[PDB]
RNA sequence: GCAGUCAAGCGUUCAUAGCGACAUUGCUUUUUGAUUCUUCGAUGUCGGCUCUUCCUAUCAUACCGAAGCAGAAUUCGGUAAGCGUUGGAUUGUUCACCCACUAAUAGGGAACGUGAGCUGGGUUUAGACCGUCGUGAGACAGGUUAGUUUUACCCUACUGAUGAAUGUUACCGCAAUAGUAAUUGAACUUAGUACGAGAGGAACAGUUCAUUCGGAUAAUUGGUUUUUGCGGCUGUCUGAUCAGGCAUUGCCGCGAAGCUACCAUCCGCUGGAUUAUGGCUGAACGCCUCUAAGUCAGAAUCCAUGCUAGAACGCGGUGAUUU
RNA sequence: CUCUUAAGGUAGCCAAAUGCCUCGUCAUCUAAUUAGUGACGCGCAUGAAUGGAUUAACGAGAUUCCCACUGUCCCUAUCUA
RNA sequence: GUGAACAGCCUCUAGUUGAUAGAAUAAUGUAGAUAAGGGAAGUCGGCAAAAUAGAUCCGUAACUUCGGGAUAAGGAUUGGC
């Protein structure tokens, strides 16, 4: 009767059931609506969250006290090694949705996807697509037949992309595989983009640009079984309470004479698949630049990687986004950078960047330097020397 | 920008990477980290702290630069 | 009311029950916060003030003709480490405020101490009455 | 407790803008009663704390009508419970009054929700005191003070986690169904403009910010420290030295990694049908009429988009399928 | 002056562990106090060894305020066995 | 031995090493700790915890049964050679 002081619900009912996701790789539960007046391009890309660092830049938001002034914002890095296409896929339209028809593949599929489709590589015979692959020994009859059947049907089409994981310093010899839906017009152009890209790689450099908005789809960090307060921020009970205080007191009333779903019980915090949106890109670079840490304003030769290396990862020697701020999942985790489902009219999506400076310093310490050059310039001759 | 210097060590201070401390009158101090901040609060003496700029500049240690 | 603009978020450090030093020449020595002007509500959440926030407070140490009544006030210094977008984390050594009317005019004629930029930029009279700033 | 009806009269004039007497019809069960059907081989009987949900007879937020509405502010009313509905002083309190912020500080239900969840301040065991009553024992919805709060391992429910059987095994997917979450204010400009005799004093559009809520994240800042990582210090033992042990982690400074904070940071969508309401055409009724047909817009509404799970007996596709 | 019946509350003391009406009325403390303290008193029903009034020291007694102090709390977090 | 000291802490003599054990290291607990800024707003109630704490020196009110209050309060110092 009449909770004395009305206060608001703890936690979000929509993001239930806070259970473990079916896999580390997060599905894409919807895709950008197609504009059949463009070339075919992917609607997403795959990469690995790698960490963060501290970029500095200037603002261009009139209205601000910090207009035209420097700001120390936060950026997360995604290693986006170019991902290779090894299949396409059909989807016909039904009163039950986009039902599949074929999943067609290339020929010389790597050991990586062959590994994905096993669990015990070294003592298996490594025999996955042997016969579908020998079917290329002909002119490619059924290959092109189903290509044609998909040209006919397949109200939707998806290229199948596997990552070039052997690049990144990870010790996972297996490459994550997934679909990416195509949103040009011209179904012929769709499939032929696919086909010309069979066994070919693609990079974000062809899909994303500066000052553009993406969305991040991944799995939450794993925190195990965890209790009610921290899962829902529920108020800790006092010190005087018999039998624990990291609890909830009234888990329900007498009538309805059960316990409702609406109630904060202990359980699993983490390994949830989450979809964060409207994250603006700040820089899209490659492996060659020795001096990404050198910018328009910085010339000191130093790339994006900070001293000593990223923590828990190893070093970026491949393509990369630095995108704004917080992006679900922890380091080493697969991530999908999808692009949006609508236009920003924020002025904030569109306040572009002129980057100025980066910390390239050891996040494994309190780095006070940027280069070993600077390091020696600052201290100098060591009792070790020459 | 201006790479500030640590008021206790003179080590160099990029943006975000530390703190400012307004003394109660107006005297500013910049700190790279909670380390130098805690030393400052403990009221410790850099000219005796064996390892900062203001230590060796006092001590004529390894400058080897003023006679060039 | 009467503010010269808006306010960017700032780490909160002066809850209710707090006592800060008065940094004007009104004739006070302490300022005891009891409310805050914005102070959006919540269950068992104490109203908090921060640099440049107007509050209501009272005197515990000062004049007999000054204590024992409520008066609006304004914060000028705050030992609660906060952040400016330029990455400098900064904090004063103390916590300090001033007395005022609903419009943002002090009862004072000067200050004894440094001041916060946000309070200065948002409260022009306080800036005027300020000497050194930060 | 709340609502209606008729209309004497107030409301300068004027029954009905707002009110509303004499009367009268009702509703509810958030008051107290009346009854004693259940239960006295036992339902743990005050309040608060914490937590979820629900209702509308809506306090505010959204959209509208009306005015004794010029503007502002306000009052009456309609859709509407989607989102909110405070910090405190005294009190055991519910209640109550005050302070103050507020957009607002609405009423309530759930065995007068909530004691195998707490507390136990009060009430209500025995102890003790006072006053009055009583010859007296002792009494007193009279006052005061001290006074053990038991058990879940069972079923269910819930929250999370596995799982046989579907020819096997692996990979990519669909999406029935269920849930759903965003809210609120201020400043600048608007504009000192409209409006007004002036006093005063708006709104829309648009920009920047913020509160409440939520979901993630650790670059920075901060907090944490058995990295027992570096150093120092005390006491004592190892003959001294170095290097070491014990002091239930010996203490102190620092302290990465990791975990976490509105103590940090990032982010939090747009499309359709509708309410009231206002209108089109338009008779019924040869005029009129937003309606009877039909139709337009329109809300924090509903439903979609999107977001979460993925039916363990819903489904598809694809690959390998035993010297 | 007188009735009750024998006398008619003296000194002191109070909304007190005793005061219904009651959160008594005044002041003070306080932003705000049914708390506390100091005063008032036709006191339902104070009170003189059924002891009254007071009182230094002492009190694991009850109560109020103040300073320091703080995870009690705003608001949680983290570590160890 | 430290130290005022049979306190507490370590140790020689003597005696024990006996209280089911192994692997992990989730919530929740029990016990022990630390915490920004503020500082009882929490709470019936500052319950619990934190602060102080030895020794030397200075300084030490009200009230008083002149004995006390008093370690009052309140300040400074302390290491080793």
């Amino acid at each position: 009767s009449h909770r004395k002081y009305e206060a608001p619900r703890h936690g979000h009912l929509g993001f239930l059931p806070r259970k473990r996701a079916a896999s580390i790789r997060a599905r894409v539960k919807a895709f950008p609506k197609d504009d059949r007046s463009k070339p075919v391009a992917l609607t997403s890309f795959l990469g690995y969250k790698a960490g963060m660092t501290t970029i500095v830049r200037d603002l261009d938001r009139p209205g601000s006290k910090f207009h035209k002034r420097e700001v120390v914002e936060a950026v997360t890095v995604v290693d986006t090694p170019p991902v290779v296409v090894v299949g396409v896929v059909g989807y016909v339209e039904t009163p039950r949705g986009l039902r599949s028809l074929t999943t067609v593949w290339a020929e010389h599929l790597s050991d990586e996807v062959k590994r994905r489709f096993y669990k015990n590589w070294y003592k298996s015979k490594k025999k996955a697509f042997t016969k579908y692959s020998a079917k290329y020994a002909q002119d490619g009859a059924g290959i092109e037949r189903e290509l044609a059947r998909i040209k006919k049907y397949a109200s939707v089409v998806r290229v199948l992309v596997h990552t070039q994981i052997r690049k990144t310093p990870l010790a996972q010899k297996k490459a994550h595989l997934a679909e990416i839906q195509l949103n040009g017009g011209s179904i012929s152009e769709k499939v032929d983009w696919a086909r010309e890209h069979f066994e070919k790689t693609v990079a974000v450099d062809s899909v994303f640009e500066q000052n553009e908005m993406i969305d991040a789809i991944a799995v939450t960090k794993g925190h195990g079984f965890e209790g009610v307060t921290h899962r829902w921020g529920t108020k800790k009970l006092p010190r005087k309470t018999h039998r624990g205080l990291r609890k909830v007191a009234c888990i329900g009333a007498w009538h309805p004479a059960h316990v409702m779903w609406s109630v904060a019980r202990a359980g699993q915090r983490g390994y949830h698949s989450r979809t964060s949106i409207n994250h603006k890109i700040y820089r899209v670079g490659k492996g060659d630049d020795e001096a990404n840490g050198a910018t328009s304003f910085d010339r000191t030769k130093k790339t994006i990687t900070p001293m000593g290396g990223f923590v828990h990862y190893g070093e970026i020697k491949n393509d990369f986004i630095m995108v704004k701020g917080c992006i679900p999942g922890n380091r080493k985790r697969i991530v999908t950078l999808r692009k949006s489902l609508y236009t920003n009219t924020s002025r904030k999506a569109l306040e572009e960047v002129s980057l100025k400076w980066i910390d390239t310093a050891s996040k494994f310490g309190k780095g006070r330097f940027q280069t070993p050059a600077e390091k020696h310039a600052f201290m100098g001759t060591l009792k070790k020397d020459l | 920008m201006k790479v500030e210097i640590d008021s206790f060590s003179g080590a160099k201070i990029y943006p975000g990477r530390g703190t400012l401390f307004v003394r109660g009158d107006s005297k500013i101090f910049r700190f790279q980290n909670s380390k130098s901040a805690s030393l400052f609060k403990q009221r410790k003496n850099p000219r005796r702290i064996a390892w900062t700029v203001l230590f060796r500049k006092h001590h004529k240690k390894g400058i080897t630069e003023e006679v060039a | 009311n009467g503010a010269q603009g808006t306010k960017f978020r700032i780490s909160l450090g002066l809850p209710v029950g707090a006592i800060m030093n008065c940094a004007d020449n009104s004739g006070a020595r302490n300022l005891y916060i009891i409310a805050v002007k914005g102070s959006g509500s919540r269950l068992n959440r104490l109203p908090a003030a921060s640099l440049g926030d107007m509050v209501m407070a009272t005197v515990k140490k000062g004049k007999p003709e000054l204590r024992k009544k409520v008066m609006p006030a304004i914060v000028v210094r705050q030992a609660k480490s906060w952040r400016r977008r330029d990455g400098v984390f900064l904090y004063f050594e103390d916590n300090a405020g001033v007395i005022a009317n609903p419009k943002g005019e002090m009862k004072g004629s000067a200050i004894t101490g440094p001041v916060g930029k946000e309070c200065a930029d948002l409260w022009p009279r306080v800036a005027s009455n300020s000497g050194v700033v930060v």
